[PDB]
């Protein structure tokens, strides 16, 4: 029943996520998680993606409570919006040069792949064949 | 937008099927999963036709289907392995005619994951345990035990997961009364991943691993592990115990090896090849479809060859080792993905393309004209017994269930003259291909009309002992016609009643003498030319005719009723007591009296003074009006029938009053239905009695379970309504119009005209108004290529004798595609044919042939851009095209003049290109997209005049839609990219891009900024561009307005009304044989009521597969403003307590919800 | 974390190779094409091949995804 | 309301039914909420068998009521993750 | 028939939630398309 009020609470959560204190970001991450799990399957993915545009910069936090809230918000956003946008967010950082940044991105991608192992095949990026092995599948190019 | 998508044409392509005693009785039950819905059929083998007993939609993707029976149980429970992680074992209830889930045990996550079990399912042969294994590195087996109430008590499964161990196939072996065991075709993958040189991948081979389920020890251990040289593409189990040895048989390319549990003879029998086959020998023959049939004493197997012929192999076990397997081709059948050999003369083979075949196996399997190859018969390891293609001798085909899967293209239009528009879908694979035109009428599959312009149509049967109407008298004022109920209704004079006078009615009231009410009176007429006629009451003719079993009441003007009772000699005797009603009775009917009474209990006649009088037809209460029914207006008809009995008087206006027909006067209730007078009479429909009121709409008050309800029907325009029964259907509704009779089944008839090759796209010419279809069966030999290969084989085997005669017979008369399959091979070769089918009939009025390596993909027949108004068609064909992997030469676009006003495919010239120009549409010039390069090239007769081409696309453009100054192209990565079609400015700039990656294979623009896409994972996504977007800009995305999953790979979509009138929705045809219309809901309150009903039904009725409806409808991407009509249809099919609970949750009535669903269905 | 979470299909780590991730993606794509009836019908009835022949070709292509490792 | 320790079993679930004590009654076994108890709790193995018959799938008191998953954990279907009985390691 | 203050025989309620006699409801549906209670869109339905 929250879909009438998602657009009302969107700028409040947007102002809360930009706060200096980690408590506001953690509790707003819990807000995004419960709001994403609440009205899943109702077409409110634009405001959820807009909130994810503020949540996903906060993945570099080191405190355990706020990073647990960030992981729960990422799980709720991957349930609600879909694994395609999470794969789009993680594809440019899974092969990051930094060890810690690519480790955190690999943790998020491993959680997304545990949750969405079946649906990630159709949302896999279109990469051509290289010198190591063939990559472009010809079964998807078949038309009947 | 709020779209309530509903599927009209269901997918019928059965991907898998099982059979057994799943019906709980001696009747054989076969359950076939036709996609998202599984249908269980128990057809009669004496009739031979296949009829589906029930069908249930589970809303999921089934990866493995199996059935199993317990120890001594007469019912075979079905264990379904779906995409959800809950394995469901269900028992079919024949009393409810549906499957009830006995148990549902959760195993893992939903979807078709790699480590998720459910890809392979098997059961123990002794009914001890059921094993579910994944595609890789996961397996489990739960022990199934009988409870105290003979219930399937499930158990916790034991873990059988090994690191990097893929499974090809698995089957539970027959261990008898001992501990059960299951064999699997394991393949190691750790050494192939570890070794980078690829030597371990070549060194790897399939191994038969038989693991014994130690039920006493409560553990699972691998008993035997035998490495096999041949890779196992299939696996079957021989019937152990009294039907033969306990072992397995692994099939490969012309090598079937049988091994038992221990030391057995590895009889590597070669496959019996065809006698001088036209197919290439490089393609190996393997048992794709295997069916082991065990008799009371012996057992046998049925296998599918490379040509598709069903071969029967006997089991010469001889109690020691696998010695012989007499592999003889039993019959020639079509291309079947799976075949099942049932008992009692039944053999079902599910065709992957075309009609599945349900044959009657009358013989014992030895009635085959083909040669026999035995496993004990030695050979030189180069050939077997040449099994020539024999006819259907051992098993005769008795049912051909037509299936549209696979589907290629479709187009629906009201070009033909019919009650409904014609949807012509060009589809098929190889030479097994056709264009099926489907049209509806209600179900008017057979059209029968009464002769002339009759006043009434009454069944005057020869006798009451005869079940069929021997003489359906269609009687007019001038003459009459006799038409039998055999779906051959024509004028004849075999009635014998001599109906030259104007007969009001003629019905078989007596045992052999039909009572006919006419201007002469009441005449008892037998089957011969004898009619004893008694006069009507008074000098006026009888207008109202209450007809019953023994007593018939003829009411003339003034309400004077004369009662004709059934005499002991069979004639009709007039009663000595008569009385007049209040006014002149218009029409009448009599209630169905019981067999103990010698007369009618209550015969009701409706006068013109807004009243109906019901009187007892017995001699003790003769001429005494008992029940008075108060009509609202002046009654034009009356009808007394069962549901005790009730009499309804219908008026000339829209008001009919029904009261209780009894010895006392009952309460009269008035109800409304077409500005026509009433002609209500008793009829039978859907197992219920009804009175059909004559109006503009098909209104029939049906009294089902003592509840008279009148609702409109979806028939054609008519002025009267009645019942009908003939050879086509047992009980239907006949809507009688001006010299027409609409038939309502209380479906759409499809006729398939065959084509040359497998179709690719259908194009209708503008000048011709005829479909210039292109058939391109790729990765197969062309007809000229097969003729050249047959000539080369005849030249090679001409030098020998009988080999030259065999080569000439194989070249002249090869294996046909209708019986034994057309022998075709190759990869770059393709059968191409351009055929012109007229709008009147689907026969080919023209034929254009291409090269043997070319496949025609682009089909567009319109006027030429470079030339004038001449309809020059540019058809694109890719030459030497191989699907897997990418290997093509180039695409040639041929321009054709389309002579004889488009009825002749006269090719003018052609022009080649390196890329594939499969997209060619008119754009101000014409937009032709070859590869990633789309050019606005004028349609020249010799060659196109390309002006500007841009190659900024990702991979290609599989489909381009345009409405003016803009072209939206569907790429491999992006679902829709819109480029501003500035043909005057000669500049190509991409106006709009997309962010959601989808391999869109369809296009249907609902608006200028709206683009539809059908992804490769079967997702329908309608995306609109953002408002206030600049046309001369770039780097702008389009938001997805709606996204849904249809459960099948959607092929095409067109934003046009698929029904006459109603709602102009969008119709999408899928590749699995499904067609669905996405009706946009323009009412917010109706959309909210549908959403509340869907939210109630998602919790009240769970799916059979165990997956959620929202999870199944949003598998690829999340759903957005999409409502599925399958749950709305299944809500009306629920139980009455569940419907009452859903109506209480929705704060309405269940009949009101059913009426709202019927209005949503009739909105179209 | 969990041991079975790292041992799950499609899992990885911070030092996961690109060829190993591509091979896992190709194996998951082959398993999804084998599991789905509509995807196998779309990739099978386009060519002139049987359904079980396409399943055997996909089973060979699953091992072929581990064909050239590095 | 959670702790970083106390991994549960990560075992394959069976036919045994979970059981909750009154001190932590009504809580979700995963996310510790109190909203919409939808799916029953399966406790896999010898967590039920033996001396731990009818005990708590949380702290360890004598269980009185059936444990449940909430609807929010079954939105992503975390109930198939395995046995939720706490093993103190 | 609540306007003429007469007797009612075979009572029935129309689509505008007005209960009256069957002959009176038939005459009201034939004479006018809408009900005379509150001008609702009953569409002249003479049903029980
Ligand atoms: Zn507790
Ligand atoms: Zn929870
Ligand atoms: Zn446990």
């Amino acid at each position: 029943m929250g879909k009438d009020y998602i657009y009302a609470v969107t700028p409040l959560l947007e102002d809360a996520l930009m706060d200096r204190d980690l408590v506001h970001r953690q509790t707003a991450s819990a807000v995004v998680q419960h709001m994403s799990l609440g009205v899943y399957g109702f077409g409110c993915e634009d405001s959820l993606n807009h909130l994810l545009n503020y949540v996903w910069p906060n993945v570099f936090e080191t405190s355990p409570h706020v990073i647990q809230a960030v992981m729960g918000a990422l799980e709720g956003l991957r349930v609600a919006i879909g694994p395609c946008r999470m794969l789009q967010y993680c594809l440019q950082g899974l092969f990051h040069p930094a060890r810690k940044v690519r480790d955190v991105y690999w943790k998020i991608y491993n959680s997304i792949y545990i949750g969405s192992q079946d649906a990630l095949i159709a949302h896999y990026p279109r990469i051509y064949n290289d010198d190591k092995n063939t990559y472009i599948r010809y079964e998807l190019d078949y038309i009947l | 937008m709020f779209l309530y998508n509903l599927t009209l044409q269901r997918a019928t392509g059965i991907s898998f099927a099982i059979h057994g005693n799943f019906s709980g009785t001696k009747q054989q039950e076969i359950v076939v999963s036709r996609g998202k819905i599984l249908e269980l059929l128990r057809p009669d083998p004496n009739t031979g036709k296949v009829h589906t007993l029930l069908t249930v939609e589970v809303f999921g993707v089934i990866r493995s289907l199996m059935a199993f029976r317990l120890t001594g149980g007469t019912k075979d429970y079905i264990v379904v392995g779906s995409d959800s992680g809950r394995i469901v074992i269900l028992e079919y209830q024949p009393s409810k005619n549906m499957f009830e889930k006995i148990h549902q045990e959760t195993f893992g996550k939903s979807g078709c994951r790699r480590i998720v079990p459910g890809q392979f399912l098997a059961v123990d042969p002794k009914g001890r345990a059921v094993m579910i294994s994944a595609i890789e590195k996961q397996k489990l087996v739960y022990i199934l035990n009988r409870d105290a109430a003979a219930r399937l008590t499930i158990s916790s499964p034991l873990e059988a997961h090994k690191a990097n161990t893929l499974v090809y196939h698995v089957v539970g072996v027959d261990v008898g009364f001992e501990n059960p065991m299951f064999a699997c075709l394991e393949m190691d993958y750790e050494e192939a991943d570890n070794d980078p040189t690829g030597e371990a991948a070549a060194n790897t081979q399939q191994t038969l691993t038989f693991y014994e389920l130690d039920l006493g020890l409560n553990h699972v251990v691998r008993k035997y592990s035998e490495p096999l040289e041949e890779h196992g593409n299939f696996l079957i189990t021989v019937p152990g115990g009294s039907d033969g040895p306990s072992g397995v048989l692994i099939c490969s390319e012309n090598y079937i090896t049988y091994k038992n549990f221990g030391d057995q003879p590895d009889i590597r029998c070669p496959i019996p090849r065809r006698r001088n086959d036209l197919d290439d020998p490089e393609r190996g023959m393997i048992f794709v479809c295997s069916a082991t049939h065990k008799t009371k004493s012996m057992f046998f197997f049925l296998a599918q060859t490379e040509q598709g012929d069903i071969f029967k192999i006997t089991l010469e076990t001889d109690e020691d080792m696998v010695t012989e397997i007499r592999l003889k081709y039993f019959d020639t059948v079509p291309v079947a993905a799976a075949m099942c050999v049932l008992k009692t003369g039944f053999l079902f083979v599910a065709s992957e393309f075309g009609n599945h075949y349900l044959y009657q196996i009358a013989h014992l399997g030895d009635d085959d004209e083909e040669p026999e190859f035995s496993s004990a018969m030695p050979l030189e390891e180069g050939d077997t017994f040449f099994f020539q293609p024999r006819p259907l001798k051992n098993l005769v085909l008795v049912d051909e269930l037509d299936s549209l899967s696979p589907i290629l293209f479709c187009q629906i239009a009201d070009l033909a003259n019919e009650d409904t528009p014609q949807l012509y879908v060009a589809c098929g694979r190889g030479p097994r291909s056709s264009l099926r035109v489907l049209r509806h009428g209600v179900s008017e599959m057979a059209v029968s009309e009464l002769p002339g312009n009759p006043n009434a149509v009454w069944t005057v049967r020869r006798h009451i002992e005869d079940e069929f109407d021997a003489y359906i008298i269609v009687s007019f004022v001038n003459a009459t016609l006799v038409l039998s109920i055999g779906e051959t209704v024509e004028e004849v004079t075999d009635s014998g009643f001599l109906g030259t006078t104007p007969t009001l009615s003629c019905s078989l009231l007596g045992d052999d003498a039909l009572v006919q009410v006419y201007p002469d009176g009441i005449r008892h007429i037998r089957a011969d030319k004898r009619v004893n006629e008694w006069k009507t009451p008074g000098k006026k003719t009888i207008v109202k005719c209450a007809v019953n079993q023994r007593q018939v009441v003829i009411a003339l003007t003034g309400g004077e009723l004369v009662y004709f009772e059934m005499d002991p000699s069979g004639q009709l005797n007039e009663y000595t007591e008569r009385k007049e009603m209040s006014a002149d009775v218009v029409c009448m009917s009599l209630a169905n009296v019981p067999p103990g009474e010698q007369r009618s209990r209550f015969l009701a006649v409706g006068l013109v003074d807004n009243t109906v009088r019901i009187i007892s037809l017995d001699p003790s209460d003769c001429l005494q009006p008992l029940s008075m029914q108060a009509l609202p207006a002046q009654p034009e008809s009356l009808c007394i029938v069962e549901m005790f009995l009730y009499l309804n008087i219908g008026l000339q206006n829209g008001v009919l009053l029904r009261t209780v027909l009894d010895p006392v006067t009952g309460d009269l209730s008035d109800t409304r239905t077409g500005s026509r007078p009433v002609k209500l009479f008793r009829v039978r429909m859907q197992g219920q009695e009804a009175v059909l009121a004559m109006s503009s709409r098909s209104w029939l008050s049906y009294s089902y379970q003592s509840r008279f309800h009148l609702t409109p029907l979806s028939y054609e325009t008519l002025e009267f309504a009645s019942g009908f029964a003939s050879e086509q259907c047992p009980e239907g509704i006949v809507a009688i119009s001006t010299n027409t009779l609409r038939i309502l089944a209380l479906v759409f008839n499809q006729v398939a005209f065959p084509l040359q090759y497998t179709p690719r796209k259908f194009v209708i010419h503008p000048e011709s108004n005829n479909l210039i279809i292109i058939e391109t069966d790729h990765n197969a030999y062309t007809e000229a290529t097969k003729a050249q290969r047959k000539q080369q084989m005849a030249e090679e085997m001409v030098e020998a004798e009988l080999a030259a005669e065999m080569a000439a017979a194989f070249l002249n008369e090869n294996l046909p595609e209708s019986i034994f399959g057309a022998p075709k091979a190759g990869n770059g070769q393709w059968a191409s044919v351009i055929r012109v089918m007229n709008p009147i009939q689907g026969n080919t009025l023209d034929l254009v042939q291409l090269e043997q390596n070319e496949a025609a993909f682009s089909v567009a027949v319109c006027r030429f851009s470079n030339t004038g108004e001449d309809w020059y068609v540019l058809v694109g064909v890719a030459k030497d095209l191989i699907l897997n992997p990418r290997s093509v030469a180039g695409g040639f676009v041929y321009t054709y003049k389309l002579v004889n006003n488009g009825e002749k495919l006269e090719f003018l010239h052609k022009t080649p290109v390196e890329e594939v120009p499969a997209a060619i549409a008119p754009f101000q010039r014409v937009l032709i997209g070859v590869g990633k390069l789309l050019r606005v090239y004028d349609l020249g007769k010799k060659k196109l005049l390309r002006k500007c081409e841009n190659k900024h696309i990702a991979n290609y453009i599989s489909g381009i839609q345009t409405i003016g100054h803009r072209v939206i192209v569907s790429d491999v990565q992006e679902s829709f990219i819109w480029v501003r079609y500035k043909r005057n400015e000669n500049q190509l700039i991409i106006f709009a891009d997309d962010t959601y990656p989808r391999w869109v294979t369809t296009a249907s623009l609902l608006d200028y900024d709206t683009v539809a896409g059908a992804d490769k994972f079967g997702n329908i996504c309608v995306v609109r561009l953002p408002p206030n977007t600049n046309d001369e800009v770039d780097s702008q995305k389009a938001e997805v307005i709606m996204n849904y999953h249809v459960g099948e790979t959607v092929l095409s979509l067109q934003k046009t009304t698929l029904i006459p009138g109603g709602s102009e929705s969008l119709v999408y045809t899928t590749l699995s044989g499904g067609i669905g219309i996405l009706v946009p809901f323009t009412s917010h309150e109706d959309h909210d009521f549908f959403q509340h009903v869907e939210m109630h039904l998602r919790s009240e009725h769970p799916p059979l597969c165990g997956r959620d409806h929202l999870s199944f409808r949003s598998y690829y991407f999340p759903v957005k403003n999409v409502i599925d009509g399958d749950l709305c249809e299944q809500f009306n099919s629920m139980e009455p307590n569940k419907q009452k609970n859903v109506s209480e949750e929705l704060d309405r009535t269940p009949p009101e919800v059913s009426k709202k669903l019927e209005d949503i269905r009739t909105r179209y | 974390l969990e041991h079975l979470q790292s041992k799950y299909i499609g899992t990885g780590h911070a030092d996961t190779t690109k060829w190993e991730w591509l091979v896992n993606q190709h194996r998951d794509s082959y398993c999804s094409y084998m599991g789905h009836f509509d995807l196998l019908n779309y990739f099978a009835i386009a060519e002139n091949e049987s359904k079980a022949r396409v399943r055997f070709n996909l089973m060979e292509k699953m091992l072929q995804p581990c064909g050239p490792p590095a | 309301k959670h702790h970083p320790d106390l991994i549960f079993c990560r075992k394959q679930a069976g036919v045994a039914i979970g059981r909750l004590c009154e001190k932590c009654d009504g809580k979700c076994v995963i996310c510790d909420s109190y909203v919409r108890p939808c799916t029953l709790v399966r406790i896999c193995d010898e967590c039920n068998y033996g001396s731990y018959q009818g005990r708590c799938v949380i702290c360890g008191g004598p269980g009185v009521s059936d444990a449940y998953y909430c609807k929010e954990c079954t939105i992503q279907e975390k109930d198939r993750d395995g046995c939720p009985k706490i093993v103190n390691l | 028939c609540f306007i003429c203050r007469q007797s009612f025989q075979n009572p029935v309620v129309t689509k505008c939630r007005h209960y009256f006699c069957e002959s009176c409801a038939l005459q009201h549906f034939r004479t006018t398309p809408r009900c005379y209670v509150c001008d609702q869109q009953t569409n002249g339905v003479f049903n029980p």
